[PDB]
């Protein structure tokens, strides 16, 4: 139901490095925000980057 | 214009803009530059509000000539006339519809005819009570009975989410209207001879069955088979048979004798008809009924008799003369919870007690 | 999530599948529930309005069919109540209309009527007056007319289970109409001679038939006849209406309540002297 | 309704190995506990995780 | 009312074989035990398989 990181962002249109990415997740800079399964982040296939100032 | 309106201004103030990174940024009235507000929308709004001045009544739009629009436009006098029509699928009886179309048109001149969710309550009080001053105490029931109705299906339609007239009271309205007596009877009786024929028959012919006025000049001389009197009322459309054997002692008095005397004198397809041998309005024999009431010097409290006191005169007689369960079937009735209201006096003459 | 109307819709018509009913009655339900698909849009059940519903509602009664919208109506507002017991939505949007009062104008059957419509019935097949003087001498339904055997009269009775009610009595083959000159017996035994098959009404080739043409043939009759009513025109479950109406002043109103299949009480009144 | 190890895996936020599944239960870290009816497991309807921690 | 033996493990959780299910009456797996009829052995209506070992 859910898509991991990496299949998170695979289908983005500017796939950025992973680092990246997870720290978008401790700034919230994505909503719906992503839950933490046991070490990896399953988000939404929703989810978006919402981009803010 | 360059710009003209966009589609991000309409939702923020005149002197304020948005950015592609959904910043906002605050004009200036002296060279035409801006610097940073917020992030926020509601934030660099408010404060490019509070730079100037709120926005105003409205809105502005004026361009050069005109264009499309597609706002609100809530009317109560709209709605009223679709719900006139929605009134006349709902299977009426001729007459009732008339009724409501009253009461409607004294709504529309009573109260403005702006949207129905800015109708209060108060505004809604304001109308019914100045009807009740007047004396009005039976209109601003059926007004407010009739115009709350027009709202529950108004909110059956998608139009307004509550009922504001479920929430004023309805004005108590007690009956004014006196009752008659045997002692009565007989004095009207001799006041109508200055008035035609059919006056002495259709008031001796309304007390003996205690049949309704309407459904009293509705009668043929075809309706009577055997001796029975196959009568359908039209108000509530109860047939009944009524039997030529009846008399009242009271009166003195024979259903099988005012019939016959309306056979020569009336002469007419119909049982009660005019001089002109042709029937006659129900609006009509009641209104000589009055001539000879106030032709009479008579004195009630307060609103006199009618001719359709005759009907409660012929009951009233019929629970002495045989019984109850008599007098409640010749009348057409039923239910058992008017045969008491039917029985009242209202004040007129005390109820004798007996020894029974 | 997981919203929408349709989706829900198909998930609600398999709840009706285990309320336990009759099975042309689960037919008549979901008759109902696709017309409601195309008469509203496909979108959540807290974005539907009480308008919209009126406006499909409303619509089938301008048409004239003022009997269909109370039944979607009243079938519309399950669907939300039950949807509202598992947790979808909040309210109900259909408890705010109002239902369209019908009345019934479908006209009754006379006596004169029947005799004429019993001889225009000629052209005919053999089993429809056979069908007719039983359907008016027992006042059955026509539903079970046509599931009753020979094997179902026993000394003299007529065992009859209504599919309906489900009602169980025994009709004694001894009643007899006093108007149109019809004889149970009489009616019975020329079933058996003419006829002739496992069930008391057949067709011409010895076997049950259904009860759908059994009042199918009987409209030919109806408009071949050449009678004008007012509304309507009568139905083969009018014989029944007369049936009735013609034992009551045969023989007793108790008696007419009880051919019927009723069993609880629910024009020209007489005035006597006491 | 109870269901197996294999199709109770399958109906949870994340599949994982049948190994790992096999582990939270000598654990006790499912509410309520499956108990072994033979040589198979059999969680119940509403057995969900709890995770513990240090 | 008393289910027969294939009965009874065709409405359990997870059928098994029927010489799995004779096992487990020899080993007292079943509480209640079935009950001996002619060949074939008759389980309650409420039986069902436990575990009589405390590890």
């Amino acid at each position: 139901m859910y898509l991991t990181l990496q299949e998170w962002n695979a289908r983005q249109r500017r796939p950025r490095s992973l680092e990246t990415v997870r720290r978008w997740v401790r700034e919230s800079r994505i909503f719906p925000p992503p839950v933490k399964d046991g070490r990896e982040y399953l988000f939404h296939e929703s989810a978006v980057k919402v981009d803010l100032n | 214009m360059g710009r003209r309106r966009s589609h991000e201004r309409r939702d923020l103030p005149p002197n304020l803009y948005i950015r592609n990174n959904g910043y906002y940024c605050y004009r200036d009235p002296r060279t035409g530059k801006e610097f940073g507000l917020g992030r926020d929308r509601r934030i660099a709004i408010t404060e490019a509000i509070q730079a100037n001045i709120e926005l105003f009544s409205g809105h502005k739009h004026k361009p050069l000539t005109a264009r499309i629009n597609s706002d609100n436009s809530v009317t109560l006098h709209s709605w009223l006339d679709r719900y006139e029509k929605i009134l006349a699928s709902r299977g009426i009886k001729q007459k009732t519809l008339i009724n409501y179309m009253s009461k409607i048109k004294a709504i529309r001149r009573g109260l403005p005819d702006a949207p129905l969710e800015d109708i209060t309550t108060k505004e809604i009080a304001a109308m019914l009570n100045g009807y009740i001053d007047e004396g009005k105490a039976a209109s601003a029931k059926l007004i407010r009975s009739t115009l709350s109705d027009a709202f529950r299906e108004a909110i059956a339609e998608g139009h307004i989410t509550t009922n504001h007239v479920a929430a004023t009271r309805a004005a108590k309205s007690e009956v004014r209207r006196s009752r008659l007596t045997a002692d009565e009877y007989l004095k009207i009786y001799q006041a109508a001879e200055s008035s035609p024929c059919w006056l002495r028959l259709a008031m001796e012919l309304a007390v003996v069955t205690g049949q309704r006025v309407g459904d009293l000049c509705e009668m043929k001389w075809s309706d009577i088979v055997d001796g029975y009197l196959y009568v359908e009322q039209s108000k509530t459309g109860v047939k009944i048979a009524i039997p030529t054997a009846l008399h009242i002692d009271a009166l003195g008095i024979s259903m099988k004798e005012t019939l016959d005397k309306c056979k020569e004198i009336l002469g007419g397809e119909t049982i009660i008809a005019s001089t002109r041998r042709e029937p006659l309005s129900s609006g009509t024999v009641s209104r000589y009924f009055m001539r000879a009431r106030k032709a009479s010097g008579l004195s009630f409290e307060g609103d006199p008799p009618t001719f359709h006191e005759l009907r409660s005169l012929s009951a009233r007689l019929y629970e002495k003369q045989i019984s109850d369960k008599f007098a409640q079937h010749l009348l057409g009735h039923k239910s058992d919870t008017m045969a008491s209201q039917y029985r009242d006096d209202r004040g007129r003459e005390w109820d004798k007690i007996e020894i029974k």
